[PDB]
């Protein structure tokens, strides 16, 4: 972590060396607690790898991406799992997600135990353990997305929890983490989700399009620079 | 008198500075607009009124200075941003 | 190319044959076990 | 004492405001100088010889 | 009322030649002549000019001579050469409006009642058009009471026929920068307009200084006009206006972004084609 934080990656490398740097930085973050940046760097890497070869590399990044997203309370998409190059290499993770959605600690324990040595071999076991105590998070994010205001007692009923104070506390910690956007108000006893703000009216669109325009002009300058007219070679 | 930024009166203030009841204020401003003294509108719902412009009125030798100072601010702004444009755009337009 | 031979692929020891090999669209919801929707409607009506 | 240490208003008994509004930033002023520089730079890169 | 007055490059160059010839003759600071042209339903058309001997007393602005007999003779000869052109007004090369102007115009007003005065400065220290047009009208006051004749400014521009355009473009080989692209629409304006606005505001400020310091009297129509000017200035802190400005800037950006994507793809394609051509040339050479 110190080494990476101190040296600077040159901005002109291959696709492959960029992919390797990105994988290692993603792994190092995921091992620490900055999940979101790890997710982002990983997806950049997977989007920068060679298309055809590197079956093992794709396997590596995909399994780590699955684990990190799960750790983030989102649900990774099912499209990949049936891809031929990663079908049988992720069955552990397929069962794992089937478990994380319909959270059943019995099923989570069954799958972790059975496919245990494999997880350890991958080099992730620690993270899947970090998940096992965060299975609730998916449910609370779902409850927030679905409801614009719910009573805390309703949350307790929905999460198969003990007295509604436990759910109260979990929701408060969540909103603290930033996974959900809401505001708790117990004097009536309901957690209230925050409205939707208009992104366009702000200045975000201008910034995004400016960045992309700069990239395009740079592409052009490079492209016309690369030309060599050697007919007088 | 109200500064240009605010210039959004309230019925109650009309009634207190004209010695009229709030109910009969609206006709006063309605007429003022009709004759051609001030342009604007009325907000009966909120009991306010927006005056987009007031008839020109002679000014003494003090408000003349305020207007001149505002013109100085204007000239300074204009030069600043003419310079910004020229400098940032030098290479192309030499 | 720069084949990542450094990284290993998955072992083919077991390589069990495909159970059904269906390829339509997968989709996430298909895993859930529902209760024969008609049955839920009938139970509702019985309970009203 | 702990409430005193933190920045809590200490309202009615067991009633302290956390100021979750965060000032609710709504003011906007149209930052222009940056935008003008951005646009002139687009034009520069567009017309220079590369 | 004249909605617009169009002068022709030949007229401008002829007035400059006139001023050069008299100054070479010397002992003058202004020149006076006529202007020939026609009308196109309120869109004037000045097309030609000739001289008219004139002299003035600089010290007192009530002595002047203008040989109107010369004007009539020259009108005869020019009308013999070109019938389609009739007197339209008169011009003079003094920097800014003089006091005699109403006197001369009332003299000229016999030859053309709808006579417009066109001043052609021959030494432009500014960034703006070289001509100013003025039409004499009666002005009735609410308090200024006596009704005099004051000049009302009317829009003016420069226009040319194909022959004049050809000639001027030929002579303009002393400097030339077309770059119709963004370079022109950013040198011809933005900078130019800001410079002109600054100069105008500075003139207003000089006059305001002079009035405030007592060097002049107070004029009430000017004060009312300036109050209206300051009342027009918009406010840029209204959420509605900020919202609208951002919306429109965003649309403009999406279009420029698409344009740049297009350009990048085309340049890459050109690089690929050049690379393939080089490779083929090498393989054939090897």
């Amino acid at each position: 972590e110190k080494l990476v934080s101190k040296s600077v990656f040159p901005e002109q490398a291959n696709n492959n060396e960029w992919a390797r740097y990105l994988y290692y930085t993603g792994r190092i973050k995921a091992i620490q607690l900055e999940y979101s940046e790890a997710r982002r760097t990983m997806t950049n890497a997977l989007r920068k790898a060679p298309q055809h070869t590197a079956v093992g590399f794709k396997q590596t990044v995909h399994k780590l991406l699955i684990v990190v997203e799960l750790l983030l309370g989102e649900i990774p998409d099912r499209l990949q799992f049936r891809q031929p190059s990663l079908k049988r290499s992720l069955m552990p993770y397929f069962l794992l997600t089937q478990a994380v959605r319909t959270g059943n600690l019995a099923k989570f324990n069954q799958v972790l135990d059975q496919f245990g040595e494999k997880f350890q071999a991958d080099g992730t076991y620690t993270l899947i353990i970090r998940l096992r105590h965060n299975v609730i998070k998916t449910g609370v994010r779902m409850i927030s997305l679905s409801y614009s205001r719910i009573s805390l007692a309703d949350i307790a009923q929905k999460l198969q929890l003990d007295s509604p104070e436990d759910a109260e506390f979990i929701v408060a910690k969540a909103i603290r983490d930033g996974v959900i956007e809401a505001s708790i108000n117990h004097e009536k006893g309901y957690v209230q989700s925050k409205e939707m703000i208009d992104i366009y009216s702000t200045r975000e669109p201008q910034l995004a399009f400016h960045q992309r325009i700069s990239f395009c002009l740079d592409i052009h300058n490079m492209s016309v620079k690369a030309m060599r007219f050697p007919p007088k070679s | 008198t109200r500064p240009a930024n605010h210039r959004q009166l309230t019925f109650e203030e009309i009634a207190k500075s004209a010695k009229i009841t709030v109910n009969e204020v609206e006709l006063l401003v309605m007429k003022a607009l009709s004759v051609g003294l001030v342009k604007g509108s009325i907000d009966e719902v909120d009991k306010r009124v927006h005056m987009t412009w007031v008839q020109p009125r002679v000014l003494d030798l003090q408000q003349i200075k305020g207007m001149k100072d505002r013109l100085e601010f204007w000239c300074t702004d204009v030069k600043s941003m003419e310079m910004l444009v020229e400098h940032q755009a030098h290479d192309i337009l030499t | 190319d720069d084949e990542f031979e450094e990284f290993p692929a998955e072992d083919w020891a077991g390589l069990d044959e495909d159970e059904d090999a269906h390829v339509w669209e997968d989709n996430w919801d298909d895993d859930n076990v529902e209760d024969d929707f008609s049955n839920q409607l009938r139970a509702e009506l019985e309970k009203h | 004492d702990y409430a005193k240490k933190r920045g809590w208003v200490l309202g009615p008994n067991n009633y302290y405001s956390f100021a979750s509004q965060q000032q609710k930033p709504e003011d906007t002023t149209i930052p222009s100088t940056e935008l003008a520089k951005q646009v002139i730079e687009y034009a520069r890169q567009l017309e220079m010889i590369v | 009322a004249v909605q617009k007055v169009v002068v022709h490059p030949l007229v401008l160059l002829s007035v400059v030649d006139h001023f050069n010839r008299i100054g070479k003759v010397g002992n003058q600071k202004r020149v006076v002549g006529v202007l020939l042209g026609s009308w196109q339903k309120k869109v004037l058309d000045v097309s030609n000019s000739f001289a008219v001997p004139f002299d003035e007393d600089d010290k007192d602005d009530s002595v002047w001579f203008l040989d109107h007999d010369y004007l009539e003779n020259m009108y005869g000869m020019f009308k013999k050469v070109n019938a389609r052109e009739r007197i339209v007004g008169w011009y003079h090369t003094g920097p800014k409006l003089h006091k005699n102007d109403i006197a001369i115009n009332e003299l000229m007003k016999r030859y053309c009642p709808n006579s417009v005065l066109v001043i052609i400065d021959v030494k432009p220290k500014d960034l703006g058009l070289p001509t100013e047009a003025y039409i004499s009208v009666e002005e009735v006051h609410d308090d200024g009471t006596p009704t005099s004749k004051t000049f009302e400014h009317v829009t003016s521009e420069i226009g040319a026929e194909e022959a004049e355009e050809v000639g001027v473009e030929h002579l303009l080989r002393d400097i030339k920068d077309t770059t119709v692209g963004t370079l022109s629409q950013r040198i011809t304006n933005q900078v130019h307009g800001l410079k002109g606005l600054n100069s105008k505001l500075l003139d207003i400020r000089s006059y305001l200084e002079k009035v405030a310091t007592g060097k002049l009297p107070i004029n009430h129509q000017i004060i009312y006009q300036l109050q209206d000017v300051f009342n027009l200035l918009p406010d840029v802190s209204l959420q509605e206006f900020v919202k609208a400005f951002y919306l429109k800037t965003n649309d403009q950006m999406v279009v420029v972004y698409l344009a740049s994507l297009i350009r990048s793809v085309v340049a890459l394609h050109n690089l690929i084609n050049n690379k393939i051509a080089n490779r083929d040339a090498e393989k054939k050479e090897g």
